[PDB]
């Protein structure tokens, strides 16, 4: 399908059940479907946790790099997944929820300390 | 064979159609205002463009109070104003004015554009020229106001992922280089270039 | 999802694109987190090309 | 005057086939060129001939050739105004100002307010005068006859005006204060500084260099205070201000930066001492007739030889335009 200037974008894809969020990063277009063609899968998204947790990334820089320099863009989810593994630098996305959830924090106590 | 012909005509009327008869600016690109709204679409604005049509005015029509289109002229823009102190300023070396309307307004006009008093050589295209944020520094006080006020070391994570190759490859090498930032500039919100990619109608 | 010839269910078109309010000193340090950030991200890319050019070449 | 310019080698007079062919060539939706009207003003000798030409740039400005705007026809066109009659024309012109934007600035106004006070106009020296001070000049020596009308007009009739007259009397008076004779000069730099103040800070800074050409820097009073100082060291009106002073959202400036309407005793103290210095060490109308005594002394050879370069430029226009026609 030839689509308007549908580049490569590292996009995420559904792939659980109902009652049951999961997800899987693809290599796919900009305009492609979630779950529809795509180039080079990639290791898949752990979202739900279990004993201990196990929420399992992966990838394949060999061939995600070359991808990339091959003039393929990211979205914000995989910005976002690049930061928690640590391959490219925290996004400031999350900083400022971490900033904010620690004002929400100090409010708590605030009203914690007003409750007595 | 049967080629698709009529496709191909639609096409081609279409095409001639859209590029000779296109509805200039004073059309589509008109502001009503009373409640600042586009002709040819009927949609409104957003919210921080309200005081620039009412206590301002666009590009052309201020140029129209200069000789000749202001051939020389100088004028700066409201927003840089707000955001920098630094002299930044547009100026006039080709003027496109649009002939189909009273008081011409909403044309094209561009020059040595300057970011915080760093001139440039050959005049780029426009760049937001349908704006309304303008305001003009006249001859008087004008050459004497207009005055001008590498690397990063690596991250922790590819910093060891390096160390790692290195020791695996044999040489230790405790130096941390640092990486290459020289053709990578921080562009800020306003970084000038052409309206090539923001096309218009 | 709308393929401009539609009946348009009219029923958007009552809002206004208002801007929510921001603070200063944090507006100030995100715009500077963001141009940072940009600047690394686009040295990494530069860095990943160049790589990917040594290995064409190779 | 226009004494020194009749000599022009006009050409034949047709006047209304080429109008008329002209609005056709106009009507055919292609760019054209104002030679013809050029050569029709300086060979055309009515009024409401030259109504109808200026009718025809009017609408001719709103074709595919907006620029096209040569001065010298303008001069030529202002020089027939003067000898011949075509009175409300260059001035409506003027006045409309987005409509055509001549702005013919050059020794041509010097030669207007000579002329001007020669024969003591009025209406048309005062649009002459909104002209200058809405455009770029003091250029040439005619500031002094400048100042010189704009010191009658202000002191023969001494009003509170208005708002947009107040900031034109305020702007002609500052605009060309750029004086280096003696304390003269000074002192009327320094009445139009404090009268910009006023207007600027009694009033408001939204309203002020809105749409006339002045810088958005609302603090004058104290550059008028450094002004006299220096001058000092080598009037009523700032009065009256300091008396309003006394008397009893859109921020186009920074947060901390505290407005200059409280600073009444610092502002009261300072002119006190300023004008205490002043009359220690130390009407204008006669002191500009003197200084227009002294200097403009009738340098006329420039002037013609400015208008035989401007009479050679358009017979260059005028054979190029043949050339083109032969091209074509």
């Amino acid at each position: 399908k030839a689509y308007r200037g549908g580049h490569l974008t590292i996009r995420l894809a559904l792939g659980g059940c109902t009652n049951r969020p999961f997800y899987r990063i693809v290599a796919a277009h900009n305009k492609c479907p979630r779950d529809g063609r795509f180039v080079e899968q990639l290791g898949s998204y752990d979202p739900l946790p279990n004993s201990h947790g196990e929420k399992l990334v992966a990838l394949n820089l060999d061939r995600i790099r070359h991808w990339i320099g091959c003039g393929a863009h990211l979205s914000k989810p995989m910005e976002k997944l690049l930061g928690l593994a640590g391959f490219f630098p925290l996004h400031p996305m999350m900083i400022t929820n971490a900033e904010r959830l620690r004002r929400k924090r100090a409010r708590e106590v605030l009203l914690a300390s007003q409750k007595t | 064979v049967r080629p698709r012909l009529i496709a191909e005509l639609a096409r081609r009327v279409r095409a001639l159609r859209e590029q000779l008869n296109r509805p200039r600016d004073s059309q589509l690109y008109a502001v009503d205002y009373e409640t600042l709204t586009r002709p040819f679409s009927g949609r409104r604005l957003p919210v921080r463009a309200w005081a620039d049509v009412r206590r301002e005015s666009r590009l052309l029509q201020l140029l129209g109070r200069l000789p000749l289109f202001g051939l020389g002229r100088l004028v700066t823009r409201k927003s840089w104003l707000w955001q920098h102190d630094e002299p930044c300023y547009w100026r006039l070396t080709r003027v496109r004015p649009d002939y189909t309307a009273q008081n011409l307004d909403h044309g094209k006009a561009w020059g040595i554009l300057t970011f915080k008093g760093k001139t440039e050589s050959e005049a780029r295209e426009i760049e937001h020229v349908m704006y309304h944020d303008w305001r003009l520094v006249p001859k008087h006080e004008e050459e004497a106001f207009t005055a001008f006020t590498a690397s990063v070391p690596y991250p922790p994570l590819l910093r060891a992922m390096i160390i790692a190759e290195r020791q695996k490859n044999g040489d230790t090498s405790t130096e941390e280089p640092m990486l290459n930032v020289q053709r990578i500039r921080m562009e800020p919100w306003d970084y000038p270039a052409k309206q090539e990619d923001k096309g218009r109608a | 999802r709308k393929t401009r010839h539609d009946p348009l269910a009219k029923s958007k078109i009552e809002r206004v694109n208002m801007p929510p309010a921001v603070d200063p000193a944090e507006f100030f340090v995100l715009m500077e987190r963001y141009q940072h950030y940009r600047q690394t991200v686009r040295a990494l890319r530069m860095e990943f090309v160049s790589e990917v050019q040594r290995k064409v070449h190779e | 005057d226009s004494h020194k310019w009749e000599a022009r080698e006009k050409e034949h007079y047709c006047l209304a086939d080429l109008a008329s062919l002209m609005d056709k060539t106009f009507e055919r939706k292609l760019p054209v060129s104002s030679l013809t009207i050029s050569r029709l003003i300086d060979n055309i000798s009515s009024r409401e001939e030259i109504d109808h030409a200026e009718y025809y740039l009017y609408k001719f400005r709103h074709s595919p050739n907006c620029w096209y705007l040569r001065n010298w026809t303008i001069h030529t066109w202002i020089r027939q105004c003067l000898k011949y009659d075509a009175q409300d024309k260059a001035l409506y012109t003027l006045v409309n100002k987005v409509q055509y934007g001549i702005f013919p600035d050059n020794f041509t106004f010097n030669l207007l307010m000579d002329s001007f006070i020669k024969k003591e106009n009025y209406k048309d020296a005062l649009s002459v005068v909104f002209e200058v001070m809405m455009q770029e000049a003091f250029e040439v020596p005619s500031t002094q006859l400048l100042s010189l009308y704009v010191l009658f007009h202000c002191l023969a009739k001494k009003t509170d005006f208005s708002w947009e007259e107040e900031r034109n009397f305020g702007a002609s008076l500052l605009l060309p204060g750029l004086k280096q004779k003696n304390s003269v000069g000074f002192s009327s730099q320094l009445y139009g500084y404090a009268l910009l103040g006023k207007v600027e800070l009694q009033q408001g800074l939204r309203a002020v260099y809105h749409n006339m050409p002045l810088i958005w820097k609302p603090g004058y009073l104290d550059r008028a205070l450094q002004v006299m100082e220096k001058v000092a060291a080598s009037e009523a009106l700032d009065v009256l201000g300091a008396v309003l002073k006394a008397l009893t959202k859109l921020v186009e400036q920074l947060d901390i930066e505290e407005t200059e309407q409280s600073k009444l005793p610092q502002y009261l103290e300072r002119f006190k001492a300023l004008h205490s210095k002043l009359q220690a060490l130390g009407l204008t109308t006669q002191l500009v007739k003197e200084k227009l005594s002294t200097c403009e002394a009738e340098d006329i050879a420039t002037y013609e030889q400015n208008l035989q370069q401007w009479h050679l430029d358009l017979v260059q226009l005028i054979q190029r335009e043949q050339q083109q026609r032969e091209q074509a």
